[PDB]
């Protein structure tokens, strides 16, 4: 008829305007002939203007557009757990039907200020750089920025792979990780690639991958990032902990950009839509840390933004910096010299700091931002040549050993107790008499005795957390002076 | 009488009317699924079509739902119903602590204070603490911005400021979060409650009213949710009299917000971004029946680390180096300053101790690196004279909080104008110069440094 269903008047670049459905709802679902999802944006005078979910090169100007009667909404719960899915939910891993037994909708508000509690707890990316330096927690929002290959895919993998040595321990107060991985905008085979390390390694178990990949088509890509953080919050809401990988927001705000302007809507700064730093903190604001009232459960976030040419003021860039918590940002020219992860100590933060960490990791990881910045401005002064004193030749030698120290190659996490360990030896001098070449050299070897002499130790580190003083303080002194030894 | 909705793009609402036009500026409502939506009046279209900006999410909206004009703007609850409460932009509770249950509403859009009724001259705000009003004071009706990184004690600042104009000036104060992080805002309020500057089991008792319009919340939400809380203060200025606060957490989201807003209704984009006020600057002044500070937390996108006047009468610079010497609360005596900082206003006495004051650290700064390489008695006797005067002055800068006495537990202080203006006075002509260091640390005026070098 008119009110409950509508012809399809133009279409066209995943676009779609549409005659009649007088009582359509803005942000509606609504169903095309051939099973073709799409979502109504513009409520206008004369035509009804649809966001295409699916292939619009089918669709043809005459067609049927019926209401679905509901928003956007998508599956939930443990069942999306080992599978790969679309935007919509809908599986693309070929592994049968999803047979989820919950339901939630996309794009909703952010809890508010009361339910919230204070972030805590640790959130291990198994990095030393990170989480020595730029700690995140549970519910918190910690940016990765920088350069396309710059590592910041790798940090997030490893971030997802390192939880396995922490998961599953429902017994030792421990909480279950479960993470979810959203590409946006990047290749198939990409995505393949990263699936199929998942899998390889186990990390599937505990994983959500959600793929808008470069071929899908923009309203996919603009909707993935909301409808898996909805995904995200079937565990915060129910007394669980998860962690979600928006890889990246650059790519959903270029997505929001084209639907926008092909909507006819008016162009904002560099021409993305005016509320398009709402876009990112609507998004950013569902992650969040509840208090005991509501289940204690969290979700913690990892947005990625690609920068161009390391212009960190840039537009996009601004905006989601302005959102979380505090950024890592991933360097070129670090990268390119192979200090990987390539983690710029001045411009990098946590701004939960301290309390995302262990008392063993607070008590020696504290000056270690401070002293790598510091190095890194001497290093940049001792490429003059001018006189370098023998307090600042000390820095310089101490500072290149902790920088080989930081160097970290890919899907190789330490725990919480062995990167303890790594600082407390960097930072007290057990280096010193190692030259820079043999360093991470060293360091292998360290943890591969750590692990096989001394794994009682790290099991102590684990379950009775302390500050590295007296007791324990003894056991890593002897531990690392043991090493000293075999190493001779 | 009513109108219908015609169309939704996002935020952008269009409602065709019969009767009477809605004015420029007035709030609509209209039921979304139940919950109702308040809608607010930008543009008059032709075809008796007006063109709103939502406050609130406007995803379920259909075209042909009724709207009703309120009549005038935006109306929110105020007078001692705020205190301890937390609003968002249209007056409803978000601290899930019930209902407002306020006598009187006013509107969010108020036309400026006139000439008439305008306090003549300049006039200090006395905060109480001694070095904002010897070294940077404070003006009534002055656009204050304050200046800080992380853990350089700005909440706990801010807080005190709240605290000391309730207990000295028996005024009120409003903060305002605009677009800033939740978390945060939770931060905020449990540090509130902490330091009993909002009192949950006796609210009207509480220092101030909240009034919180976050990150979370649509651009029409965060481009208002200033303004409500300037009405609520304005409340307590003309129902009391007394001086009152609005603090502002911060202005560049306020910007931000409006900016989102002007690009979505049509508008083509092109140092004081970050200070600028809208015509919300108008209603900051003082009257003969009150006044409204402008207390702001200045703030850009500079999350990466942690400068000059602007569109500000006063400036408070909270310093890491200043913290790390125990110098609480950490304000640079040397970067603070103030446009009243001038004898025409705050009188000869005052000004000329404020920059003897100044004269003696910016001195003892100078020779900071002879004393860190070489003894102090490299120095010549006049010069070790002024440090040691400077070294009192530092410390004699510092003050304890009320604020800070529930992590501390030592008793808070408000040092009254003039027993600052004459200690710093005797200090520096040199009548204790026989007195310990220590007795200047963490202090009221001089009676009490006095009291403390006797139980040295």
């Amino acid at each position: 008829e008119v009110a409950e269903v509508g012809q399809v008047l133009s279409v066209g670049d995943g676009i779609a305007r549409v005659y009649g459905l007088d009582k359509v709802q803005a942000g509606e679902m609504v169903e095309f002939p051939g099973g073709i999802r799409g979502m109504v944006l513009n409520l206008e005078t004369d035509n009804v203007g649809v966001v295409i979910f699916g292939d619009d090169r089918d669709i043809k100007e005459g067609d049927t557009v019926k209401r679905t009667g509901a928003i956007v909404e998508v599956p939930a719960g443990k069942e999306l757990l080992g599978r790969v899915v679309d935007a919509l939910g809908n599986p693309i891993d070929g592994k049968g039907p999803l047979n989820a037994s919950e339901r939630r909708i996309a794009d909703v508000k952010a809890p508010g200020i009361m339910p919230r509690k204070s972030v805590h707890e640790p959130m291990a990316t198994g990095l030393k750089s990170v989480d020595a330096m730029i700690p995140v927690g549970r519910g918190q929002r910690e940016l990765i920025i920088g350069d396309r290959q710059t590592g910041k895919t790798a940090i997030a993998l490893d971030t997802i792979l390192n939880q396995a040595n922490y998961n599953g321990r429902e017994a030792d107060g421990m909480k279950t990780l479960h993470c979810i991985y959203v590409a946006v905008g990047q290749k198939r085979s990409t995505v393949a690639q990263l699936v199929k390390k998942l899998e390889e390694t186990g990390a599937m178990a505990y994983t959500t991958v959600v793929a808008a990949t470069a071929s899908d088509p923009a309203p996919m890509q603009y909707l993935a990032p909301y409808s898996a953080t909805a995904m995200g919050e079937y565990f915060r809401d129910n007394g669980m902990d998860a962690l979600i990988i928006y890889d990246d927001l650059s790519k959903q705000a270029v997505a929001y950009r084209q639907m926008s302007l092909l909507l006819r809507r008016p162009p904002g700064r560099e021409a993305y839509p005016g509320d398009v730093f709402y876009l990112h903190s609507r998004l950013l604001e569902r992650s969040a840390k509840l208090n005991e009232a509501n289940g204690a459960g969290s979700l913690t976030a990892l947005p990625i933004i690609e920068t161009q040419a390391g212009d960190v003021s840039a537009y996009i860039p601004t905006n989601v910096i302005s959102i979380t918590d505090g950024q890592i940002f991933l360097e070129t020219e670090l990268f390119f010299q192979g200090i990987r992860p390539a983690v710029n100590t001045g411009l990098s933060v946590s701004r939960v700091g301290s309390a995302a960490q262990t008392k063993a990791m607070k008590s020696v990881a504290g000056p270690v931002k401070l002293e790598l910045a510091q190095y890194r401005e001497m290093a940049a002064f001792a490429q003059f040549g001018s006189d370098l004193d023998a307090a600042t030749q000390k820095l310089l030698n101490r500072g290149a050993r902790l920088t080989e120290l930081m160097k970290q190659p890919q899907y190789s996490p330490l725990t919480n107790a062995e990167i303890v360990i790594v600082i407390y030896a960097g930072t007290k001098g057990y280096l010193d008499g190692i030259p820079v070449r043999d360093v991470t050299k060293w360091e292998h070897g360290l943890l591969q005795y750590l692990r096989n002499q001394k794994a009682d130790l790290l099991e102590d580190m684990t379950k009775n957390d302390r500050k590295v003083a007296g007791e324990l303080e003894d056991a890593i002194k002897a531990a690392l002076d043991g090493y000293a030894k075999t190493y001779a | 009488a009513n109108g219908k909705i015609t169309q939704v793009i996002g935020a952008v609402v269009d409602v065709q009317f019969d009767g009477q036009l809605p004015a420029i500026l007035n709030a609509l409502e209209t039921e979304n699924n139940g919950k109702r939506l308040v809608l607010e009046v930008a543009q008059h279209l032709g075809e008796n079509t007006v063109r709103t900006i939502a406050m609130d999410a406007t995803e379920g909206l259909v075209r042909g739902l009724p709207v009703k004009d309120t009549g005038g703007p935006i109306m929110v609850p105020v007078g001692d119903a705020t205190l301890g409460r937390i609003l968002n932009v249209v007056g409803e509770p978000v601290d899930e602590g019930g209902p407002v249950e306020a006598t009187q509403t006013r509107a969010i859009h108020q036309q400026a204070p006139d000439f008439a009724a305008q306090a003549t001259a300049s006039e200090i705000l006395v905060t109480g603490i001694k070095v904002i009003d010897l070294l940077a004071p404070y003006s009534k009706g002055g656009k204050i911005g304050l200046f800080g990184g992380a853990g350089v004690g700005k909440t706990v600042l801010i807080m005190e400021l709240i605290n000391n104009i309730a207990k000295v000036h028996s005024g009120y104060s409003v903060f305002a979060g605009v677009g800033e992080r939740t978390r945060e805002g939770n931060d905020l309020y449990h540090e509130m409650v902490e330091s009993g500057v909002i009192k949950p089991d006796d609210l009207s008792k509480s220092q101030v009213a909240l009034v919180y319009g976050q990150m979370n919340e649509p651009p029409g939400a965060r481009m208002r949710v200033a303004l409500t809380g300037l009405t609520v203060a304005e409340q307590f200025r003309d129902a009391t009299g007394t001086d009152v606060l609005f603090f502002v957490d911060n202005i560049f989201r306020f910007t931000q917000a409006g900016s989102e807003v002007s690009a979505l209704l049509g508008r083509i984009p092109s140092p004081t971004l970050a200070t600028d006020m809208g015509a919300m600057q108008e209603r900051i002044t003082s009257t003969k029946n009150g006044s409204i500070t402008s207390i702001q937390a200045v703030y850009v996108p500079a999350d990466d680390l942690t400068t000059t006047f602007a569109h500000l009468d006063a400036t408070t610079v909270l310093s890491r180096a200043i913290s790390e010497l125990g110098i609480y609360p950490a304000v640079d005596p040397l970067d603070s300053n103030s446009r009243i900082l001038d004898p025409a206003v705050v009188g000869e006495e005052h000004y000329q101790v404020a920059r003897d004051v100044q004269g003696i650290l910016q001195k003892y700064k100078s020779l900071q690196d002879i004393i860190a390489i070489l003894g102090m008695d490299e120095l010549s006797e006049e010069d070790k004279l002024t440090v040691a005067r400077a070294r009192k002055i530092q410390r004699f800068l510092s003050q304890p909080f009320d604020v800070a006495k529930v992590f501390t537990g030592s008793d808070g202080v408000q040092v009254p104008l003039e027993d600052t203006i004459k200690s710093f006075k005797a200090v520096v002509a040199g009548e204790y110069d026989h007195l310990p260091e220590a007795a200047f640390y963490m202090v009221g005026g001089i009676e009490d440094v006095k009291a403390k070098a006797q139980r040295l």
